C-alpha cells in the first residue's frame, strides 16, 4: 500500500531528544521549528539518497551508497558501513 | 510522597541521558517518517535496514549539534529557557542552508 | 557545403578540444570516452549564462557599458538560486551587498 | 611564455547573450576562475562516482547524474534540459 | 475519437437557452428529447415535459438537501454529504460531465463531500457556485476550479468561491495549488485571483516582510509567488525567498477597490 | 554652530563605505605585518604582489564575515553595541581551529 | 573487492598492550577512518603533485601531503617516523 499520511507529526521526542545535550528548562514553542529544521535536514539527505539510487539503477537503497551521499553533502555521519 | 525542588532534577536527568548512548528516537516512527518523506518527490522505492538506521543516525547527530549550540546562544542572553529567536539565530550562524 | 565537422556538432560555443583535454586531465583510470562528452559543454554553457544574464540584469542598474567586479558581487548575491552554487562567494574587491538592519533605526 | 587561457570563448558568449556591453580584466579573471572550479568539482565527483559504481568508463548518464547532484534544482532542471537538448543535437550527426 | 463528441440535444433550462460544452457517456434518451429541461428547484430530468408538474404538485424539496454551512448577506454556501447522497451526486455528476472534461466516470464519483453554493430568495435556492476536492494532500491542490450556472458569470462568483476556498484553507492551514493543465476562463481569472490577493498582500504592510508569510495568508507558496513577482508586468525584487522587497507601483486598481470587490465573508465556518 | 548626535555617524557612513568596494586596509603596513608574521617560521620568503592582494582580501572577507555575524548576534540580545561576549560566541560558532 | 584492513587493525591492537580486545563494531569505525583519510590524502597528494606537473608521486610530495593536511603536533612527529620508516626500507639494499 502507498497512501500519504502525516509523519511530520512525528512524536514529541524532542522533549527527550533535546534531552541528549545540555538543554535546560525548555519553555516550548520549539516543536514547530524543530519540526521545520529536521524536515529540511531529512529532505536534504534523502534527495541525494535517491539520486545515487537512480544512479544505482536498482530500486532498493543501501548503506555504502548512503555514506557516499552523506559525505558528499558535507555532513558526513562517519562510520557505519 | 516527598519530592523536592524542580530544576536540579533536570540536571540529574541531564547526566542520566548523556552517560548513556542509546539510539534515542523510536524506530517504526522514523521508518514511517522516512518512507512518507521519500515516496513523494521521487517515486516508489525500497529501503534497507542498515541504510535507514544510518540515516536517522545522521538526523540525530545533526540535530543534537544544533540544539547544543542553540543552548549556548540562549545562555548568551543571560537566560535559561529555550525560545525561537535563539533557534533561528543558531540556524543562521550555522550557515543558513 | 563544407566537409569539416566544425566542432559545434551540437551547436555550442565552448572549445571541445579543451573539453577533451580537461576530461583526460582529471584522468583517473585509463579509458574515458571523449566523444560523448559535449554534455558537459552544455553545463558550462548554461552557467556561462546563469551569470552573464544577471550581468545583463545589473548592467542597467549602474549605467555602465563595461562589466566589472562590484556588480559581479551583487550578482553573485542575486539570489538563493546562486548563493549556494558558490557557497563561498567572495570575489576580489567584491564588496558586500547594501544592508542596514531593521534593528538600529528607531526614529531617534 | 605559453599559457592556456579561457577568456576568448567567454567574451564571444558574453557578446552573444547580451549584445552591447563591455568587460574588464579582473572580472575576466573572476569568471574564468569560476568556470574552471565548477568544472573542477563536477570532474572530481564524476570520477568519484564512476569509481564507486564499479563501472569502468565515464558516460553521459554518469555526468547527468553528476550535474544533478552538484547544482541546485533551478539550474538542475535547466542544465538537464539542455543536457538532453545538446545530446539531441550532437547525437544528430548527419550529412546535412 | 469517441469520448469528446458534442452529443446531446442542447440545454433549455425552462425558458433560458444554454448551448453545451462537451460529451458525457449518454443514454441517448436525453439526446432523443430535444430538451434538457432541468428543474429550477432540485434539478431532475426524465423523458417528458408535462411530468415536470408531478413535482410541481409534489415539491417539498427545492434546494440541495445536506449541510448548508453558510449564507452571507448574498449567497448560501453548502456541502453535499455524498456517501449515501449519491442521489444528489447523480445530478451533480451528470451536470458536471456535461461541463467538466478532465475526469471521467470510469471510477464512480463518490469519494469526496462536494462543495456547493446556492442562493435562496424567499422562494428558494438556486445553485450559483460549486466544485469538489478530494480528502487531503493529492498534489497540494487547495484551489479547485469552478461551477456556476451559465447565466450570471463575468461578475465575481468565481472570486467568491475562491475566497470561500481560501478561508477554508486558512482554517485547515494546508497549502495547495490550482489545477495543473488549464481551465478556459480559469487562467486569466486565476491571474485576477492572485492579483487582488496580491494587492491585499502588498498594501497592508507599507514595509517588507518575509515571503513565506506572504506565502502564508493566501497559502500560496513558492510555486505561485514567483509568477506573482514576475507576471504582473515585471517587479524586480532581488529574487529569493530569504527576502525580496516590495515597491511602489501603479496601484491604480488598488485605487479602485469599489467595484465588484466590495464584499466578502468573515471566517465563521465549520471544519472537518 | 551646526551639530548632530554623537552616534548618528551611522547611516551616512553606511553609504560611505557601501558604495565603494575598494580594499579597506591600508596596504604596505599590512605588507609589513604579514611579512613579520611570516618571517619567523622560515627564511628568505618574498611575496608576489598579487599574493599580497589575495591575502589582503582574504582577511577583508573573513573579517567582514566575523563582524557581520557579531552584528546580528549583538542584536540577538537586545543590545546596541558589540562587546566581547559577542565576538566570543562568534568564535564559538566558527567551527575552525 | 572483498578486502578490509581489520586484521591489520587487530595486529596493531595486539602490538599495543595486548590485553584488550577489538570490539565487534568499532572495527568498522576504524576501517572507515583509515580509508577515508587514506583517500583524502590521496586526493590532495594527487593534485599537489599535479600542480608542478611532475609525472610520478614520490617522497617529497607525500611528506608535504602528510604535513599539509594534518595538524601540528601529530603532523611533525608523524613526518619524523615517516622519514624513519622510509629510510628503514632503504636500510638494507
Amino acid at each position: 500500500i502507498l497512501r500519504d499520511n502525516i509523519q511530520g507529526i512525528t512524536k514529541p521526542a524532542i522533549r527527550r531528544l533535546a534531552r541528549r545535550g545540555g538543554v535546560k528548562r525548555i519553555s516550548g514553542l520549539i516543536y514547530e521549528e524543530v519540526r521545520a529544521v529536521l524536515k529540511s535536514f531529512l529532505e536534504s539527505v534523502i534527495r541525494d539518497s535517491v539520486t545515487y539510487t537512480e544512479h544505482a539503477k536498482r530500486k532498493t537503497v543501501t548503506s555504502l551508497d548512503v555514506v557516499y551521499a552523506l559525505k558528499r553533502q558535507g555532513r558526513t555521519l562517519y562510520g557505519f558501513g | 510522597p516527598h519530592r523536592y525542588k524542580p530544576g536540579t532534577v533536570a540536571l540529574r536527568e541531564i547526566r542520566r541521558f548523556q552517560k548513556s548512548t542509546e539510539l534515542l528516537i523510536r524506530k517504526l516512527p522514523f521508518q514511517r517518517l522516512v518512507r512518507e518523506i521519500a515516496q513523494d518527490f521521487k517515486t516508489d522505492l525500497r529501503f534497507q535496514s542498515s541504510a535507514i538506521g544510518a540515516l536517522q543516525e545522521s538526523v540525530e547527530a545533526y540535530l543534537v549539534s544544533l540544539f547544543e549550540d542553540t543552548n549556548l546562544a540562549a545562555i548568551h542572553a543571560k537566560r535559561v529557557t529555550i525560545q525561537k529567536k535563539d533557534i533561528k539565530l543558531a540556524r543562521r550562524l550555522r550557515g543558513e542552508r | 557545403l563544407r566537409s569539416q565537422s566544425s566542432s559545434a556538432r551540437a551547436g555550442l560555443q565552448f572549445p571541445v578540444g579543451r573539453i577533451k583535454r580537461y576530461l583526460k586531465r582529471h584522468a583517473t583510470g585509463r579509458t574515458r570516452v571523449g566523444s560523448k562528452a559535449a554534455i558537459y559543454l552544455t553545463a558550462v554553457l548554461e552557467y556561462l549564462t546563469a551569470e552573464v544574464l544577471e550581468l545583463a540584469g545589473n548592467a542597467a542598474k549602474d549605467l555602465k557599458v563595461k562589466r566589472i567586479t562590484p556588480r559581479h558581487l551583487q550578482l553573485a548575491i542575486r539570489g538563493d538560486d546562486e548563493l549556494d552554487s558558490l557557497i563561498r562567494a567572495t570575489i576580489a574587491s567584491g564588496g558586500v551587498l547594501p544592508h542596514i538592519n531593521k534593528a538600529l533605526l528607531l526614529k531617534v | 611564455a605559453r599559457k592556456e587561457t579561457y577568456s576568448s570563448y567567454i567574451y564571444k558568449v558574453l557578446k552573444q547573450t547580451h549584445p552591447d556591453t563591455g568587460i574588464s580584466q579582473k572580472s575576466m579573471s573572476i569568471l574564468n576562475s569560476f568556470v574552471n572550479d565548477i568544472f573542477e568539482r563536477i570532474a572530481t565527483e564524476a570520477s568519484k562516482l564512476a569509481a564507486y559504481n564499479k563501472k569502468s568508463t565515464i558516460s553521459a548518464r554518469e555526468i547527468q547524474t553528476a550535474v544533478r547532484l552538484i547544482l541546485p534544482g533551478e539550474l538542475a532542471k535547466h542544465a538537464v534540459s539542455e543536457g538532453t537538448r545538446a545530446v539531441t543535437k550532437y547525437s544528430s550527426s548527419t550529412q546535412a | 475519437e469517441v469520448a469528446r463528441v458534442r452529443n446531446l440535444n442542447r440545454i433549455i433550462m425552462g425558458k433560458y437557452e444554454i448551448e453545451p460544452w462537451y460529451f458525457s457517456p449518454y443514454p441517448i434518451e436525453l439526446t432523443d428529447e430535444d430538451f434538457i429541461y432541468i428543474d429550477d428547484f432540485t434539478l431532475q430530468y426524465f423523458g417528458s415535459k408535462k411530468q415536470y408538474e408531478r413535482y410541481r404538485k409534489k415539491c417539498t424539496l427545492r434546494h440541495p438537501p445536506g449541510n448548508e454551512i453558510y449564507r452571507d448577506d448574498y449567497v448560501s454556501f453548502f456541502e453535499i454529504d455524498g456517501r449515501k447522497q449519491r442521489t444528489w451526486c447523480r445530478n451533480l455528476c451528470l451536470l458536471s460531465k456535461l461541463f467538466l472534461d478532465h475526469k471521467t466516470l470510469y471510477y464512480d464519483v463518490d469519494p469526496f463531500l462536494f462543495y456547493c453554493m446556492t442562493r435562496r430568495d424567499e422562494l428558494g435556492h438556486h445553485l450559483v457556485g460549486y466544485f469538489s476536492k478530494e480528502k487531503e494532500s493529492a498534489d497540494g491542490y487547495n484551489v479547485a476550479c469552478i461551477l456556476t450556472l451559465p447565466q450570471y458569470q463575468r461578475m465575481g462568483y468565481g472570486k467568491l468561491l475562491i475566497e470561500f476556498s481560501y478561508e477554508l484553507s486558512k482554517k485547515e492551514n494546508k497549502v495547495g495549488s490550482p489545477e495543473k493543465p488549464l481551465s478556459d476562463l480559469g487562467l486569466l481569472s486565476y491571474r485576477a485571483y492572485w492579483s487582488d490577493t496580491l494587492i491585499t498582500l502588498l498594501v497592508e504592510h507599507q514595509k517588507e516582510i518575509t515571503i513565506d508569510e506572504i506565502s502564508s495568508m493566501t497559502s500560496m507558496t513558492t510555486t505561485d509567488i514567483l509568477h506573482t513577482a514576475k507576471t504582473l508586468n515585471i517587479l524586480r525584487y532581488y529574487k529569493g525567498q530569504h527576502i525580496i522587497f516590495l515597491n511602489e507601483d501603479i496601484l491604480d486598481r488598488y485605487n479602485r477597490l469599489k467595484a465588484k470587490k466590495r464584499r466578502t465573508i468573515d471566517p465563521n465556518r465549520l471544519i472537518w
